[PDB]
């Protein structure tokens, strides 16, 4: 049940962020990528915007260039889909995540 | 998560705008990160960002342009040094970082007008 997978990751990534935890991040980030990947395919953007947001926070601090690069690509697809539904809030939401990700 | 802010705000004769941004904090959270984005016209920039503990003053990263105070589930942000060019929609993004889980909420934005 994807909806729960996000629910666990939003808990886990928050504990990782606060706990500055470098290698719990690695596997949690990899799970996040795929959960985010599944959320894109099924057009569930509100989970995708929340999940990617905190995931980017963990990615930058831990400095996983692989995850950052993968997140650079997902953020671009995510933005595109959001624009096509004309959801300005979600676009502002995605772009602010893009800004911190784009150059840190 | 719902975030509320005034529809329109006018900068004083000395471009200092003040507006309150209220977030429906699930119960009570500890680490809150507030980000102010400016949208004008289709251009999106990050005006300021601060991580603060729910009831304290706001420790800003830029430590410029923006000052803020927090009281419960709401924060009063004060932006200085505004010129007419800086007129635009100032939107509040609020994140609950700790304790888990993470939450995210965006307002619909405050139209600030500078003379």
């Amino acid at each position: 049940n994807l909806e729960e997978e996000v629910h666990k990751l939003l808990w886990e990534l928050s504990e990782i962020y606060h706990h500055h935890d470098h290698e719990a991040s690695h596997e949690a980030l990899r799970r996040a990528l795929e959960v985010l990947k599944q959320l894109l395919e099924h057009n569930n953007l509100e989970q995708a915007v929340t999940l990617v947001s905190i995931a980017v926070h963990v990615a930058v601090r831990v400095n996983d260039e692989h995850v950052i690069r993968e997140l650079r690509h997902f953020l671009r697809r995510l933005l595109k889909q959001v624009k096509e539904h004309n959801n300005n809030k979600l676009a502002l939401l995605v772009m602010s995540v893009k800004m911190q990700l784009d150059r840190t | 998560m719902h975030v509320a802010q005034p529809a329109v705000v006018l900068a004083s004769s000395r471009g200092i705008a003040s507006f309150v941004c209220e977030y429906a904090s699930p119960g009570k959270a500890t680490e809150v990160r507030v980000t102010v984005l400016r949208q004008a016209d289709s251009q999106v920039t990050e005006v300021c960002a601060a991580t603060y503990m729910m009831g304290n003053e706001l420790t800003f990263l830029d430590d410029s342009i923006c000052t803020g105070t927090s009281s419960g589930n709401q924060v009063n942000l004060t932006i200085q040094g505004l010129r007419a060019m800086d007129t635009g929609l100032y939107i509040c993004k609020v994140e609950l970082m700790y304790p888990p889980p993470y939450y995210l909420g965006i307002g619909n934005g405050t139209q600030i007008y500078v003379i």
